[PDB]
DNA sequence: TTTTT
């Protein structure tokens, strides 16, 4: 079947900046190329069709071009509402196929996480379980490493990590890491540490707490 | 206005079949074809096919022929898609999307989508645990529930900024989710902070006030 | 068979 290729997979840009993303058709499709915008947690919206025709309501700062097998979508002076994902899709007969998408994120200055650690709740301890939680909030860039240490030894089992999508108010990312243990194993150790290593420092950020305290 | 109403999330066992609906209104149902697109969690878009309500004609993406069945009911302006022999690969959000003025035109109106989860895991209500420690961060741990989703709010919406609700993570057939909220330290605990958790699948609601350890 | 519906 016909295959579309989008580039780049991800791009960071500032509001007011001008960028261009591309899409390549494995076979000639003339100018029958559409672009869709999809906001985090929203349904896609049509932005362009016939490679250069803007759908109704789409601002003029959006500009598509190309024909044949190589296409580009240019966004002049990006606005807050422009960040999110972009998919190209040819509409030259069936089957329709989509590019893998370009995720366009906001660029901001580097920022260290605000780290908070929480011991298992007495409630949970009564059920036989013990989850230790660590929030690594509002940091940038998105890349970060978290490690759990119990009495000094790193614990790799039972760790659940989850990242939020970029905050639309301050362009940061947040992450939650939960170390889950059984209550009796939890009672066999005293020191629990959430350790984060981020670009913003050579010294990892550390939050700890002692069971007996 | 053009509206596409799709059926709610579905939980179905591997090997069974599922049928979802898309009720249209706002236009001449029979004047546009109805496409179906698949989107797996945090992944791209894949065209499944379309049906022409006017004549019940159907075009399928070859990968989906024999798998997906597109039907249509003119009297109720509703389009249906049935998927058989479900496997984990079928867990995803499915959208009905109204075609353009002509079938080969770019799709223009996307529905909200129907989330489908294929699993043999059983519906399990969540356990909700408090996360208590010039800002202070508090939290709520929503553990061991199935299937998605759960909704989490703070003080029934009165606390909205400073909130981070992390995407749930599956572990051994159960989901775990966390949510943090950051408030002025002076305000807590004199001003109460409560997380309100709802898990519609198990018809469960839980309110947990966060109190000082 | 390619867009002011």
């Amino acid at each position: 079947e016909l295959q579309m290729t989008q580039s780049p997979a991800s791009l960071s840009a500032s509001v007011g900046e001008t960028v261009t993303i591309t899409c390549r058709a494995s076979e000639n499709i003339y100018s029958y190329l559409a672009w869709y915008q999809q906001k985090q947690g929203k349904s896609p919206q049509l932005l362009v069709y016939n490679a250069k025709t803007l759908a109704e309501g789409v601002p003029s700062r959006f500009s598509g071009s190309g024909s044949g097998t190589q296409f580009s979508l240019k966004i002049n002076s990006l606005q807050p509402e422009d960040f999110g994902s972009y998919y190209c899709q040819h509409h030259y007969g069936t089957p329709l196929t989509f590019g893998a998408g370009t995720k366009l994120e906001l660029k901001r200055a580097d920022a260290a996480p605000t780290v908070s650690i929480f011991p298992p709740s007495s409630e949970q301890l009564t059920s036989g379980g013990a989850s230790v939680v660590c929030f690594l909030n509002n940091f940038y860039p998105k890349d970060i490493n978290v490690k759990w240490k119990i009495d000094g030894s790193e614990r790799q089992n039972g760790v659940l990590n989850s990242w939020t999508d970029q905050d639309s108010k301050d362009s940061t990312y947040s992450m939650s890491s939960t170390l889950t243990l059984t209550k009796d194993e939890y009672e066999r150790h005293n020191s629990y540490t959430c350790e984060a290593t981020h670009k913003t420092s050579t010294s990892p950020i550390v939050k700890s707490f002692n069971r007996n305290e | 206005q053009v509206k596409l109403l799709e059926s709610g999330p579905e939980l179905v066992k591997p090997g069974a079949s599922v049928k979802m609906s898309c009720k249209a209104s706002g236009y001449t149902f029979t004047s546009y074809v109805m496409h179906w697109v698949k989107q797996k969690p945090g992944q791209g878009l894949e065209w499944i096919g379309y049906i022409n309500p006017y004549n019940d004609g159907t075009k399928y993406n070859e990968k989906f022929k024999g798998k997906a069945t597109l039907t249509s009911d003119k009297s109720s302006s509703t389009a249906y898609m049935e998927l058989s022999s479900l496997t984990s690969e079928d867990s995803a959000v499915y959208y009905c999307v109204r075609g353009g003025y002509r079938p080969y035109y770019a799709m223009d109106y996307w529905g909200q989508g129907t989330s489908v989860t294929v699993s043999s895991a059983k519906t399990t209500p969540p356990s909700v645990y408090p996360l208590a420690p010039s800002m202070v961060t508090l939290g709520c741990l929503v553990k061991g529930y199935f299937p998605e989703p759960v909704t989490v709010t703070w003080n029934s919406g009165s606390l909205s900024s400073g909130v981070h609700t992390f995407p749930a993570v599956l572990q051994s057939d159960l989901y775990t989710l966390s949510s943090s909220v950051t408030v002025p330290s002076s305000t807590w605990p004199s001003e109460t902070v409560t997380c309100n958790v709802a898990h519609p699948a198990s018809s469960t609601k839980v309110d947990k006030k966060i109190v000082p350890r």
